[PDB]
């Protein structure tokens, strides 16, 4: 329906996100790794910062199945989408942001040992995003499906 | 924005580069090895790294001329010339571009060089795409700027030679030495510009345009010092004169390409710059080193980006350099003239 | 219909637009750190102000849910739309702009750390617009409300 | 109706507008910044002209949601529609303007620095088209409050 | 309708014109007048003329208005349509014209003042494109009511 | 009707080649005489080329608004617009065979002041080419043509 | 009504053709003036003959505009429309053809001036390829021709 | 009908592949003359390999002509549409491939006429793409006949 | 039925992804195996993790086949597309991400044979996107899914 | 019909296939054929390869012109239609293939002349995509003939 | 019918992939001929594997053909066309990453030939994906079955 697209928005838009950001920090990392291996641990944050955002998204995805049926009110399903939409997109544009700030942070790390946690401090902000969105999009979907009085 | 795309070819180019990067010579290398005059611990320092490979090869405490050239030639075939072969796409391209622009100033050296006549069989290093072995001499016997034009078109991908042979028909290129070469730097520096412009949008260029700016003022600046005192033709382009987005000024370049001396403009430019103006030419050499060196470490920051690689090749040029200049001294039992004076890398 | 449509307006447009403001900064600060390792404290206070914009496309939409029906009207579905649009766009222009100025403002901040205060003065100009869309956001979506009749 | 599109197409051009505005300005004032510290206050007065386009279409905005009508037809919704459109396009192409000069005009600033009123006099040049605007909104707004009428 | 279509063209299309013409134009401005600071009356005068461009259309404009609404005849509808492209697009190239030459005639009155009167002539043939539109917008003006909206 | 549809075709296509056709060529006009400065008299017939065109445009199109009616029919309709379509584009492949010409022919002048009635001969050849499409205008245009309502 | 469409078109595109064959043509003529000025008249012969392919397209709109009448049946129009294409875009790709050779010859003119005339040879081959488009047209035409079905 | 279209689809394709044959070649031809003024005659011929693709693209539009339907049916006209499109693309596929290797063929009579000989083989086995497409077009027409208004 | 479009879709866009990766590790791994073949055990690790994700996509695949209508609703059909789309999609992103680390990981390697354990790490990272849309789909499809005409 | 568009699918995208690959390889020879004068044997067999596949190309073609109905149903369309598609585009991307590796051997060609059935070898396996494509053509092409009338 | 586009997709995608994969190898083995022709025999293990996908789909396609009749329900058709789709696609995805490894390795044989049996393993693993793909069409078709698929 409409609340099977929900499904699909937020499983997607979370996994696009989070894989790039993976990806982006990944590899600043493999530099980084060869260079001192004591910043390793370090180095660890930042990549699966990126990786507590996506494991958030597809709670809400599973979360959208349980409230599905086959065929539902028009009122459920516009609800059950713009929610998936909110937390997938959020999700998305969190999971990117922290991937490039973290490669190029991984080299001053490199530099500087000390300075692992003003990295960090960056990253964290992005997150607002990505945690405000789960939280509402989670809420919205409980409450929506109820066929008719969402 | 840089790794806001999806690339194949990207992450090879990158990646060896990188792998490259971990033995490579530290600033805090440089530092430590104009401090010795021990031949032994420049030895030591070395051995640990790429160049340290060939060094090891022959063991020599005191290192002459002829063997610090010889490593130099090694490294670059490893680094430069296997490295865009096993790359592909627009990856592999850029990288063409580059080595083939450095091998335009050699090979055009050495085509010039034959109509003044001279011996030729193992020509000095730069970083070029394909050796000795292959382009350099096919490109050296012809002479004619016919059969340049035909000479070029064998060449897959094309070089931009092509290009330059065009301009010498027309006779935009005159002869002699000094006019040519400022020609064929200011054809260099604009494709260059041609690239970064088309490059952009997936990896941007941050620290990349900050570099070749700064490298495109200080290149022309120098162009311009070398014909003040020593004759300077004023309609040719020996002053170098290039687009900007207005860090040097065609007018300001002019004022002291000519002999009519304008140390000034030197110092109005700079407020962050090296180089401020002096009366002491060694004293200006040791600034264009060190200004030049800086801004393609903080290009390494960035990552999966055009901005990183070029920045890379650039540098190792002036590392290559380096070795060669504080290697020389401390064999000899003597200090550096240029590389203890300066001290920023 | 156009319930769902103002909710996906707002929730990733804001996103985005915040998204960007954090990595162009990022990268900044990422770049000084190997230069001045001691700018952390100063760098920061323009992070954090990039996220308060999501945190109001997320408010706007949960009430554009509330504001839906199912009976439909074209004059209804057009309010709850248009509000959407204002908060979405301006906190995607907001959030490019501020990154942007603060990116080449981190560098800013390496060479002359006493004048900081002006890099700020020219990123409190985007701000502005984020406001503007939150005020009318705001009160569309009091007429919004009325359960899709003309 | 179309009037509340009225507002929304008002805050997603002329949000865009200065956004820009800021943005290309940021980047070559925080660069001669480094140059010489004492063009702060020269600089900073172009980057405030697309500022208050943004804040002259937040009048114009909010005049029209209190006057926005519980059952509206094609002569309001129209009419506030051109409204919106006016400040939206006003907005929209000074402030791409401003940012351009703005730009160009710090390298005047520099070099000279009583040449700074000269700089002042092409800015001024695309405020002209923000005014023009603001007013047509204003007359179409006035006539447009009708309510109902087809 | 066609009406509010109407009123909306002549105002769009002749400030981008405008404003384009003015940043355009500006950008050679700032950099001739740092090195001559005795030419500011000459480098001012391609500048100033893409601003009466906008005040032709903004005339057409206001005519237009009073004649809109929705409940008025297709005959008025229509030929307000006609009215506000013709001085629309007229303007925005009079406009992109006056500006490209605008920046190309800067070298012109620095180097040589005596054939700056060619620069000056040459957008004055640029002009000819807005009277043409405005002429042909008025009759129209004339159609909807009498005397040019009298 | 489609009658609007004719008269702004013809005045906004005709209006942006002559543009195109101008700006272009002046760029070249304006290096010319700071390469040579006695050129002067030669270098203005090029651009004011450009432009002429409107003329013939002119007169369809007066002719056009008077004969506007309340509804006009498809098939007298479309001769009104494909009439239109005519000056319009014809005036467009002119102007920009004109101005690329023009900027050129201008660089011819500069260096061979001998050559200098051959650069005008290659204009007067792309002319042509806008005289034949106000003819094939002008037999459509006349039997649309019959005042209101057509 | 589609068969004034027909007419619109050939005319169009055809000169779009020639306007394009001018336009490069030029280019490369008036370098070639420069450097060599003595070969001028030879050069002229080139570019005149891009603009015969405009007398062609001509003819076939003149023909059809006079039997079109103001009604039409719906399948005359179309057998119409289908022949003004058909000259329209050979033509456009006729004057791709012919300034591209075109400008090539005039600097090979510069360096060896006694094939000029072998330069000339190809452009005329690619006059045939308007040729046999505007003659079907011709054709098509006649047969179309009775007006209010065939 | 779409039969008319037909015509128009053959002649444009065809014209198209003509073109770039033309000229891509022509380029190459007027570098050889000046460094052989004497090879001319034979690098001529490569270019009428392109052109004898137009004059079978005729045959196909005139054969459509005679077959066209009274009012036409929408599969009589889709046989004649389909054999356009068969003969014109098939056209322009062999008519890319001899301008291209016609190019690098004419600098091979230029260094080595004694080879020449064979390019011209490489240059005729292009020409049968052409054909196969040209047999097919004929045997869509000729089915479009039979049972008239097929 | 659009069940089997479901199954279709999703085994598809794992592939591709999965596909990608091990391209784009192997690469990297071919290089080093000529430079230290000692590593050919560590580097099949990395490569082989794209594609375990697709042995899960089969396993739905079949599922879904097993439990398919005959006919089937638009409602019903939306949820049995989509849910091949989650893992589709996690799918095609987690194994992009991969094989990106994958190549960069095969420096980390060569250089630090020990801490191989942490690339691995990095690419788990993205296995969690994989098993979670794989659950998901199951999910969607067993609703819909109640055989024979769902 | 839709067997017509069938026809021009199979010629059209076989004959582009060959045309690059005889382009592609044709600038190699050439370039071969001016430093070496008894490799133009070896030469002829890569590009002739080519031309064969086409000739597959048009016997698929053929067959569906006599497979063409009158009045055929969708449902007998889509069997020749599908049919044809099956033929070109296996025959398009089997073109790419001989060329891209053709080109390359030409060189290849220069140094080891004795390797000649070396660089056939490789040719020769992009012959299996036709006979794929082919092979089913004919069975398709067989049984959806069913004479006038579906 | 559908089963007809279904042996038509797996046609097109799999020839496409093939086409990229076989180009790519093939360029290597050129290179790697004029050092050695004596490693000819591995050169041939790289290129032979994409063109082994297509064998599979072919008999996939056949299957298809068979199945065919003019009875076939819509429920039929989606299922051969699904499974058309599953190795089509699978078929490109394999195809195109067996290309990239492939021509690398052929550089690999080039500089340690002993290590030929590297690549064939490196290989093997983007087989699999290939395999998935196959599996799935091959099961939907044979099980399905209503008298052999009618």
């Amino acid at each position: 329906f409409f609340g099977a697209i929900g499904c699909a928005s937020a499983i997607i838009f979370t996994s696009l996100g989070a894989a790039y950001g993976t990806a982006k920090s990944g590899v600043g990392i493999c530099a980084t790794c060869v260079l001192r291996p004591d910043l390793l641990f370090k180095n660890i944050v930042p990549v699966i910062m990126a990786g507590i955002i996506a494991i958030y998204g597809l709670v809400v995805s599973v979360l959208v199945c349980y409230s599905l049926g086959q065929k539902q009110a028009l009122y459920t399903g516009f609800i059950q989408l713009g929610a998936g939409l909110s937390v997938g997109l959020s999700g998305l544009a969190a999971g990117f942001a922290i991937g490039i700030v973290g490669d190029a942070g991984v080299r001053g790390s490199s530099q500087q040992p000390r300075l692992f946690v003003g990295m960090i401090l960056i990253l964290i902000f992005a997150e607002v995003l990505g945690l405000y969105g789960l939280i509402v999009a989670l809420l919205l979907n409980s409450r929506a499906t109820q066929d008719v009085v969402c | 924005m840089e790794g806001v795309y999806f690339n194949i070819d990207n992450g090879f180019i990158e990646g060896v580069v990188r792998g490259y990067r971990n033995g490579l010579l530290s600033n805090n290398q440089y530092i430590n090895l104009t401090q010795c005059d021990t031949l032994e611990d420049l030895k030591l320092q070395l051995s640990s790294t790429d160049y340290g490979n060939f060094l090891s090869s022959v063991s020599s405490e005191s290192l002459t001329t002829s063997l610090i050239q010889e490593y130099a030639s090694s490294k670059l075939y490893h680094e430069f010339n296997y490295i865009r072969d096993q790359s592909s796409g627009s990856t592999r391209k850029f990288m063409d571009y580059i080595t083939y622009g450095y091998m335009i100033d050699n090979v055009a050296l050495m085509i010039t060089g034959t109509i003044h006549d001279r011996d030729k069989g193992e020509i000095l290093q730069r970083c070029h795409p394909l050796g000795w072995f292959d382009t350099l001499p096919t490109l050296s016997v012809a002479t004619d700027l016919e059969s340049l034009y035909e000479t070029v078109l064998v060449d897959t991908p094309l070089a931009p030679y092509f290009k330059n042979c065009f301009d010498t028909a027309e006779e935009l290129d005159d002869m002699n030495i000094e006019i040519i070469r400022n020609k064929l730097y200011k054809a260099y520096l604009e494709d260059f510009y041609n690239f970064v412009t088309e490059e952009i949008p997936e990896p941007a260029k941050e620290c990349m345009q900050t570099l070749l700016g700064f490298e495109a003022d200080r290149r022309s600046i120098n162009i311009a010092l070398n014909s003040l005192q020593s004759s300077d033709i004023d309609p040719d382009l020996k002053s170098d004169l290039l687009p900007n987005i207005g860090k040097l000024y065609p007018l300001a370049t002019f004022h002291l390409a000519q002999a009519q001396d304008f140390e000034g403009v030197r110092a109005a430019l700079a407020n962050v710059y090296e180089y401020r103006g002096f009366l002491e030419t060694g004293n200006l050499e040791d600034h264009f080193y060190q200004l030049e060196m800086e801004l393609c470490r903080d290009a390494f920051t960035q990552q999966f980006a055009i901005s990183t690689v070029w920045a890379w090749m650039k540098s190792k040029e002036q590392e290559v350099r380096n070795i060669t200049w504080i290697a020389e001294c401390i064999a000899q039992n003597q200090r550096e003239r240029i590389n203890n004076y300066i001290s920023v890398y």
